[PDB]
């Protein structure tokens, strides 16, 4: 599910610079096609790979270079990086039975300069009394703020488990200063339990965001810490009282 | 495997001594590809030939046409000259208008 | 009328490590019309007919990417069939393509064509229900297991009934005046003494087209089918055709011999007889 | 070449619909419909071959004519929430490569079956002076409006499920760096319900 | 017009 296998996941970088996008066909395809969803823009194609050699070309721009190695696995380079370069690169490999399977996708951000990027500061909030009162449900609120740019992944951690039922993530980040264009994100994350699984101080919650940020890739000048890729977490345990 | 070309020479229009025509070699029926065609005139080789691009039949034989303009007369002899793989010696095959 | 268009590959492997040469000729009944040649430092597909000289860039540059990709990949397969006879890189093969569709009087698809053949034999051919392939050896069977997986055959029958026979309905509207013409042909008899009081007839057949034509020899009603030189059917290189049929005739004091000529550009069928 | 209609349906749950894509080709090989969850890459649905040709599974089912395909949906639940790609093969172009339409972006609004809301204070685990506000269990036709304030922020709404008591839920979420912040007047911009419940 | 070989079409 799928089986073609993309990384890094996700890239920021400033312009002017160059970076590199892998992807692994799946297991028995030959063949390797490059991708690109620029945002409100769909799926565009770039170029093929077939067995260690160029096959077809589509929109590719000069400053994009890509190449498929003998053991099948391919490379897309980007150069002299421009803001419109952010977007999603996506690589398929088709069957014989001619389906084109994709992977996951690698996620660039492009920016004029990497010191507006800060990791997320992430704060968890107790269920209300009244609401235990009330419905007999308990609300748990996770709080990810101050984040740029927006490449950030929510996750509830119940008794060292990653849960999924009775959690919902905001689909889209807010903007804490909307009117500044590098304005900085806040996310918030919804997770619901029966009352009495809140009550019982045995009950472990916490809340994970991971954040993608500098891959020494890229060089630091400031006072305060280099927002490198990390997970910053809050938890909280049950409460009786 | 190999299989012999089989030629034919004549004109593109009935011979009028006098009159403007095209000297044709049809040169059919062969495999491989590779094959070697000359138009003469008195067993003397004409430079300017033009030619068909190569193609081949449902029997996956090869076939192409060797044409020229010339006006017969009735001393001047024209024949076709053709070599193949399949050809020990160049096959000459004379044209005869009164076929 | 009956007509049909087909495309025709050679891949030659260049003994013994150069380039294979990909050659692709189009025909619309006889009349050759695109030509593509990989020996090229810049290879485009060629206009060889004046009526597709109209169509755009676009449609020349579709043709060349199919042909430069064809030449890509008749190179692997010619890599594949080397494999499979246990042939060496030393030595001239050659894998030989015609595909194509045939329509009837009323222009509807009649049948679809995809045969290959490898160093002049029939090596895999698609059969006349376009969903099944005829393998010549176990070397054709590892091809049409490939190209089962592919679904070669569900592809080319989308093809053959869809694209093939539309394009064709087009070359046909757009070269009227010379494809969907019938010339009928010029006719008359030869006489010449072969040896002592035996003769040969020969009929003639000049300026027809299309080239189908049927020339036989009957002796007082009945068909002399082994007998005659049925010569074959030439072109004239003004895209008109040429044919003639010769039989071995005793002198007999009488003529009970007579030529038959049907062509589909004759209102009524012609006999004809030695008029000296 | 390739156009899907309409580029975003808003559908109640239950509610069918029939998402459209039409295409232009030299002559068709294969017509693609894939699932694009936001994050992932696109998820094969089914391929089309030849007019008058259906595939179907499960809620979607695909049709296909010589200009059009359309993506049937019956009865679309809230997890149907994508969007849904179309692609096209063209037998006048050497191999598998597919162009795609822009998509349509599908979002199934919930069915809430036993409503109940409310604004309640949230407050930090960490032990701090900040506070949320919770607004939840609302219906499906109410909606959360964003304030003109800078200070103040207000999620949309956002449903969760309780996949084990059948129960799902609407929420939205509200917070402010200013002390004088309080729920009663934290969601005071939006249209909310009359019988919504605020505690003392 | 001819067709477009899709991948895997060789023989």
């Amino acid at each position: 599910d799928s089986g073609v296998t993309q990384t890094p996941k996700h890239l920021i970088t400033a312009t002017g610079q160059r970076v590199t996008l892998r992807c692994s066909p799946r297991s028995g395809d030959l063949s390797v096609y490059w991708y690109q969803q620029s945002l409100d823009q769909g799926l565009q194609f770039l170029i093929q790979y077939y067995n260690g050699e160029e096959r077809a070309k589509g929109n590719i721009l000069e400053r994009f270079s890509a190449q498929q190695f003998p053991d099948l696995h391919s490379e897309l380079n980007l150069s002299s990086l421009e803001l419109g370069d952010s977007a999603l690169y996506f690589c398929a490999s088709s069957a014989r039975s001619g389906e084109l399977f994709f992977g996951e996708g690698s996620r660039l951000t492009v920016l004029e300069d990497l010191k507006n990027v800060f990791p997320p500061e992430v704060a968890v909030f107790e269920p209300s009394e009244a609401e235990i009162s009330h419905t007999q449900k308990a609300t748990l609120v996770c709080l990810a703020t101050g984040f740029y740019p927006d490449h950030v992944e929510l996750s509830w951690w119940v008794n060292g488990k990653e849960v999924h039922s009775g959690v919902c993530t905001d689909p889209q980040p807010l903007k804490e200063q909307p009117a500044l264009n590098d304005s900085r994100y806040a996310l918030s994350s919804r997770l619901r339990v029966s009352a009495t699984f809140w009550q019982n101080p045995r009950n472990h919650f916490r809340c994970q965001v991971q954040f993608y940020g500098l891959s020494e890739n890229d060089e630091w000048t400031q006072d305060r810490a280099k927002p490198v890729t990390q997970i910053v977490s809050a938890e909280a345990w049950g409460r009786a009282d | 495997i190999q299989r012999t070309p089989k030629i034919q020479v004549y004109s593109r229009h009935p011979a009028e001594n006098g009159k403007s025509n095209f000297l044709n070699c049809y040169v059919s029926g062969f495999h491989p590809s590779d094959i070697e065609v000359d138009l003469l005139k008195n067993g003397e080789r004409i430079e300017k030939v033009e030619h068909s691009d190569l193609s081949f039949s449902k029997d996956w034989s090869f076939y192409l046409l060797y044409y020229t303009e010339f006006t017969p007369t009735e001393k001047d002899e024209y024949a076709c000259r053709v070599n193949h793989v399949t050809l020990s010696q160049p096959k000459i095959v004379k044209w005869d208008r009164d076929m | 009328g009956s007509h049909s268009m087909r495309y025709f590959y050679t891949a030659m492997s260049r003994p013994g490590r150069g380039e294979p040469r990909f050659i692709a000729v189009g025909y619309v009944d006889d009349t050759q019309f695109v030509r593509f040649d990989s020996d090229a430092a810049s290879p485009r597909t060629e206009p060889r007919a004046p009526w597709i000289e109209q169509e755009g860039p676009e449609y020349w540059d579709r043709n060349t990417q199919i042909f430069k990709t064809n030449t890509q990949t008749y190179r692997e397969s010619l890599r594949n069939l080397r494999g499979y006879y246990n042939q060496s890189e030393a030595g001239s093969h050659i894998i030989q393509r015609m595909y194509g569709c045939d329509l009837g009087p009323d222009g509807r698809l009649l049948r679809g064509h995809d045969q290959s053949a490898y160093d002049g034999k029939d090596y895999i051919a698609l059969n006349e229900d376009l969903s099944s392939w005829t393998a010549a050896d176990t070397a054709a069977q590892i091809t049409q297991r490939k190209w089962e997986a592919a679904r070669v055959a569900e592809q080319l029958r989308a093809y053959l009934e869809g694209l093939c026979v539309e394009w064709l309905r087009r070359y046909l509207e757009n070269g009227k005046e010379t494809l969907q013409r019938a010339d009928p042909p010029k006719t008359h008899v030869t006489h010449h003494p072969v040896s002592d009081h035996e003769a040969t007839l020969r009929c003639w057949a000049l300026g027809f087209y299309p080239a189908e034509i049927t020339l036989t020899w009957q002796r007082d009603g009945e068909d002399q089918t082994q007998d005659t030189e049925l010569v074959e059917t030439r072109p004239a290189g003004d895209r008109t055709f040429q044919k003639w049929a010769a039989v071995v005739v005793p002198s007999g004091e009488e003529q009970r011999y007579t030529c038959h000529v049907q062509h589909e550009g004759l209102p009524k069928p012609l006999t004809l007889r030695w008029e000296p | 070449q390739v156009t899907q209609s309409p580029e975003a349906l808003r559908l109640q749950e239950g509610e069918s619909s029939s998402l459209n894509c039409s295409y232009t080709v030299s002559g068709l090989r294969g017509l693609f419909w894939y699932r694009q969850d936001p994050g992932k890459g696109p998820e094969f649905l089914f391929t089309l071959y030849s007019a008058g040709e259906e595939k179907e599974k499960e809620r979607l089912k695909a049709t296909l004519t010589k200009k059009e395909s359309f993506l049937h949906i019956t009865a679309p639940k809230p997890e149907d929430s994508a969007t849904y790609l179309c692609a096209v093969q063209d037998l006048g172009t050497s191999g598998s490569r597919l162009t795609f339409g822009e998509g349509t972006q599908l979002t199934v609004n919930p069915n809430i079956q036993n409503p109940d809301p409310a604004v309640y204070q949230l407050r930090d685990s960490k032990s701090s002076d900040k506070s949320v506000c919770l607004f939840t269990d609302f219906d499906s036709q109410t909606n959360v409006s964003q304030s003109k304030d800078s200070d103040v922020y207000i999620t949309d709404k956002c449903v969760l499920d309780m996949r084990s008591m059948d129960f799902k839920s609407n929420s939205a979420v509200a917070w402010s760096n200013k002390s004088d912040f309080a729920c009663a007047n934290a969601f005071n911009n939006s249209i909310i319900p009359e019988d919504t419940f605020f505690p003392s | 017009h001819p067709v477009g070989q899709a991948d895997y079409f060789e023989y």
